[PDB]
């Protein structure tokens, strides 16, 4: 990825999580489970909505087709007429293969964006109270019951307590 | 120790998509926007059926060819289908002028009411019963064009004609007649007394002379003589007037332009499927909503973009491995 | 405690941009690109003015319209206004052959000096002074086209015309005449006492032979007759020979070529604007830096390019909140 | 944002900096104020001017207009010319709000990499010296004056100071 | 103390690219994709010679005009380059018909091979060696248009002439023809005693009656006759009538058509380079691997893509410093 | 750069190394040198391979050539003509000119992506048995023999050992 977290550092994915695109896996106390961040899944489903829509609008007035006869001694124009027809026929062709192409290489891209931004939304809310495993996992330095969890969830970590 | 993980969403799926930097990419999510389906079927198009000439041309049916009398009177058309080469086009052999720039016209129009503008009891000095031919046979006995009148001598006279239409209706009039050329004088005689004939035409923007040529030509449909067809539209209020000393294919029928709309000619050897359809191509229908189809180019109502394309996948997940 | 943090701008800006992504996106700063006013006048052209036909079409301009006379010697235009359809065309009813392509040729021309070609006391053997129509009025009495010459038989004869004209010239030379067709023979007689006539005009590119034609037409302007006009373009040291013997509207006077530049003719009702502009459209000037605007596709001079967008705003700042 | 920074872990924006689009806000021992990093603030005005640029020149020589008349028999070619002078208008008026779309969003994702940027030029200087407090500001592990924080500003801040 | 480094390429190129954010920018390698340069000759396309008229046209050349003999039985070609205005071109002054569509024709075609269609001494009631002018000499006599003949009256007479051809042949065949318009009724007399004449020429699909047109004109070539050519493809079994009281002239040679393939007429003033190619332009050929060039938009032959540009590079590597 | 590392946090380039793009400069006990990283760079390689080729083929079916005469009163077709070839050659010149800027820029910030990505691979292996230089180094808190330095090289660096 151009971000380095998908297919990076976080070295595969969770078949495991059918919630959303973007989540959490948590290991404490209470036992295991995972969990998908809604905040950012669907802003990342907004995006790819709009990026959706937004290609289907831009091309509704493309060119159309009408046919159109010629007789034996009207060859020049005919051509005429055929080639400018191959020709819109050809730069459409070219400019949907190529948005196409260039999309999806920002929507992968976009994926790897939100994921790596996942990541750093915990990591700078979890400062000196756990430590990088470097795999995408984040080991703590106290106790994360499922309350605790959920306040890294849902942004409102508390920092104020010791760890050491 | 207790621990917290971030991770991403994974499945089975095996559906890819193409990047500028790498081929063939499996990803998680995936939506196809080209259509490339089609029913095989020329349908209705909004429940309005298409004229399906069938082995008549466009020629064959305006002018009415007796092998087209299917079409003597049309109802209204969504678009026209017509093969690439109709076997029943002009019976007796010869040309239509401004046919391309006729047939476009008919791309604008989706009704005509055929009227009769000038009845053959009408001709009280010439023959107007006794203009057919063997190349135009009906029902295994000669015959002629329905709509307009291969008008002859009688008595062996030829009067000079004087005959003129005005357009009292509301309606754009479809006005077709001709000239025969024929391949000698001494038929020229034979047919219309006079040697040395003209046909002019008048209205307020046409100021048409015609005058036969003879010649020696080949043998079309068995007949080396030439049957020239001319056209106008003739405005409502307007007046056409002919004059002629022989050679005149009269007009009998003419065709009021009542339903213009926006139409095609389609060519195509399918026949009437019997579909209803939004969307509508020479070799088939399409019922979708993709933004993007690659079936044909010429399409006509509320269609997907035309494009070149075999394959059209966008990407709306991430990748997956 | 001591600390530093790191921010980025934010104001009281509304202004919204689209994305791929998302749309009404609110930024601090933004640039509009797209042109979206005009003066709705229509304005000299870099001081040069237009040339407003106002009831007239180019052939009554050209050919001199009793009524046109406001264009019978025209200064040199940036470009060429016309009404949709001008009330001043043919006074006396009939064609201009090829006009199109002489609208077309008058899109690269910028300035005619009108040059008398053929005087009309030069026509000793016709009458050059009769050739008048009520379809062409001028103050009340009857008139004709003034640039050229409808010549009718002197004494009961008309003698056969051989007149020919050397451009001298270092311009090119627009030269216009024309045929009569009346609507008997009768009429033929009776203005050109020979019955068989015919015009004939040659030059080293043109060979051409005109004949009448005589036919029954409804009254347009009330006349039942028409008058066919054509034109060339004489190269300079070329000449051109006229020979007739009847129904020939000879030319009086012919078009010097003496500017040719880039120009057009608009189709538009408005009439001058006292203004100056660097960008001319047909329903306004423009006066802008924008790379685009959405005004009219038909444009003239230095400007934006025309896009059917009615709205282009670039971002050029960050996100706002 | 795509980078993390904007709207991201830098929750909000500064109405108190009107010097720059990106700078610091410094609280010390002489007091407070705002400061915007003109190295990176005119390198981003450089880029977005020469984005605009780019964008007005590369589409100069776009499609005319030219009239044309045609007469009633002539309705083919009229229709030709219809079809192709709209073909051009709809590939041009394509080519340039798919443009301007494709670019905003290059534009909005190329601030908030500048911010990161700016940042991270920050913490790899203050290394041992400070502690990340996950919301774009560092703590000081010891007094840094006005001096001081133009050495973080300028680039020029020198490590060799102890740290507790 | 151990430590490691992470760091990239970098070396002594000095070659630049260009981004949307910046210009001139300097990188460690990058990719030209744009070809700039020709041979500025004209070579074989893939070993086939192309055919070069020299000071000829292409209706000198099939005409035959007298001065491009060079060109009487000319070999395969693969495309064919005329220069922008011939000095050999209608010797004897008038028009050729349908000139545009015929050259159309020949950017179809890679091989003639020219036939004799009527013999000469054929011509048993009229002079068919009569017909020649110091308009067209050949080696200081005068002499005529090749591949048809100018026949004259024999013994003060111009019996009508019925003359036909079947094309027996596989291949279609382009059948060459003509009238001569004179000056006055003097010369009609002289040369075909008949004072009023005309052709008449049919086919399955030709119904043509030509009269020739008397007028004054200016000399061109030293005359004020014109000649008027006429052309048509025949199809094989199909034949070609022509009858004709004078004015005519005949054909004698026409061409087979016996290789149709992709071919293009080129406009240009160079002549022949002895090279080789597989991508021609009118400027000099091109041997490349780029996909874009920005020599020429006309191309022929297995070519890049002609681009307006003077410059295209692609980055490959990082930004060097 | 875009993504920070060339010249940002990494000031320079290395003259020295030319084995690839990307790649590594030791110092310790048993010497120097440089070592390029096989496995980003050919990706990297793979990756403008594949948009030099697919640059190349988008626009094989471009616009097309054939010259058409007219004769003296056929201007009007013969403007069309000439206005729809011109048309044609503009929309594709300004497509190739585009993309190639656009594409360009993508691929600088795909290397400063990629240099950014393998600088993050080595800190995420010397987690705390290292430092962060702030200049694209990393000081070891022990002894890294040539086995060693190549453990971080290929991926396979050990964190099971102390470090103080
Ligand atoms: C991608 O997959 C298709 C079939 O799914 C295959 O035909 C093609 O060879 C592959 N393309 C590449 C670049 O390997
Ligand atoms: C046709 O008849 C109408 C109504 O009687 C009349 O007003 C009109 O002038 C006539 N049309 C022509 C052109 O003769
Ligand atoms: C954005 O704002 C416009 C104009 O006020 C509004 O009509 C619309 O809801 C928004 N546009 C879209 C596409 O959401
Ligand atoms: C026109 O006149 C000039 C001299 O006055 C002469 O040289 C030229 O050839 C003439 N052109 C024609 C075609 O008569
Ligand atoms: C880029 O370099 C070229 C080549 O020397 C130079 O002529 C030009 O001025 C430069 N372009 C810009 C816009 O900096
Ligand atoms: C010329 O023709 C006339 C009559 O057609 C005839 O009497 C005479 O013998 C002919 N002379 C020649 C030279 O054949
Ligand atoms: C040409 O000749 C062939 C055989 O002689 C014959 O079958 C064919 O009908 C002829 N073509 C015409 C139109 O006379």
């Amino acid at each position: 990825g151009l971000f380095g977290a998908i297919a990076g550092f976080i070295e595969g994915g969770w078949q495991g999580m059918v919630d959303g695109w973007y989540g959490y896996h948590h290991s404490n106390e209470q036992g295991s489970g995972y969990a998908a961040d809604k905040e950012s899944t669907q802003k990342a489903i907004d995006g790819v909505t709009n990026k959706v829509n937004s290609i289907i609008d831009k091309m509704n007035t493309q060119f159309e087709a009408v046919g159109r006869e010629f007789n034996n001694l009207e060859r020049r124009i005919e051509n005429l007429n055929k080639k400018m027809e191959d020709g819109f026929l050809d730069v459409w062709t070219y400019n949907a293969e190529l948005l196409v192409l260039m999309e999806n290489e920002r929507t992968l891209d976009f994926h790897d964006s939100n994921v790596k931004n996942l990541y750093d939304k915990v990591r700078l809310q979890l400062r000196d109270n756990a430590k990088e495993l470097g795999n995408g996992c984040f080991e703590f330095y106290h106790r994360c019951d499922n309350e605790c969890m959920e306040s890294v969830r849902n942004g409102t970590y508390d920092y104020p307590q010791y760890s050491e | 120790s207790d621990q917290i993980c971030i991770g991403y969403h994974a499945n089975n799926s095996t559906e890819q998509v193409d990047t500028i930097m790498e081929k063939n990419v499996t990803v998680t999510h995936a939506q196809d926007i080209l259509e490339k389906t089609h029913n095989g079927k020329l349908c209705d198009l909004d429940g309005v059926k298409p004229l399906i000439l069938r082995d008549c041309s466009v020629a064959g049916w305006l002018l009415g060819n007796p092998m087209c009398d299917e079409f003597l009177n049309v109802p209204e058309w969504s678009y026209i289908v017509e093969k690439i080469n109709p076997v029943n086009d002009l019976c007796y052999p010869g040309n239509f002028n401004d046919y391309e720039e006729l047939k476009h016209l008919l791309s604008r129009i989706n009704h005509f009411e055929k009227i009769q503008i000038i009845p053959k009891s009408s001709w009280s000095d010439h023959e107007a019963s006794s203009g057919v031919s063997s190349a135009c046979p009906y029902q295994g006995r000669s015959s002629f064009f329905r709509n307009v009148v291969w008008l002859i001598k009688k008595n062996n006279t030829y009067p000079t004609i004087k005959r003129s239409y005005n357009n009292t209706n509301q309606e754009d009039l479809l006005v077709l007649w001709g000239i025969h050329h024929p391949n000698d004088a001494a038929e020229q005689t034979r047919l219309y007394q006079n040697p040395t004939t003209y046909i002019s035409v008048g209205t307020s923007t046409l100021n048409q002379r015609l005058v036969p040529k003879l010649a020696t030509r080949s043998k079309v449909n068995g007949q080396s003589g030439r049957m020239e067809f001319f056209w106008t539209i003739l405005k409502p209020n307007d007046a056409i007037n002919f004059e002629s000393n022989g050679n005149f294919i009269a007009p009998e029928n003419a065709y009021k332009i009542v339903k213009k709309g926006d139409s095609t000619i389609m060519k195509s050897e399918l026949e009437y499927g019997n579909c209803n359809t939004k969307c509508q191509t020479p070799i088939g229908a399409i019922n979708s909503s993709m933004p993007f189809h690659n079936i044909h180019p010429l399409t006509i109502g509320e269609c997907p973009k035309y494009v070149k394309s075999n394959r059209l996948v966008l990407a709306t997940g991430l990748r997956n491995s």
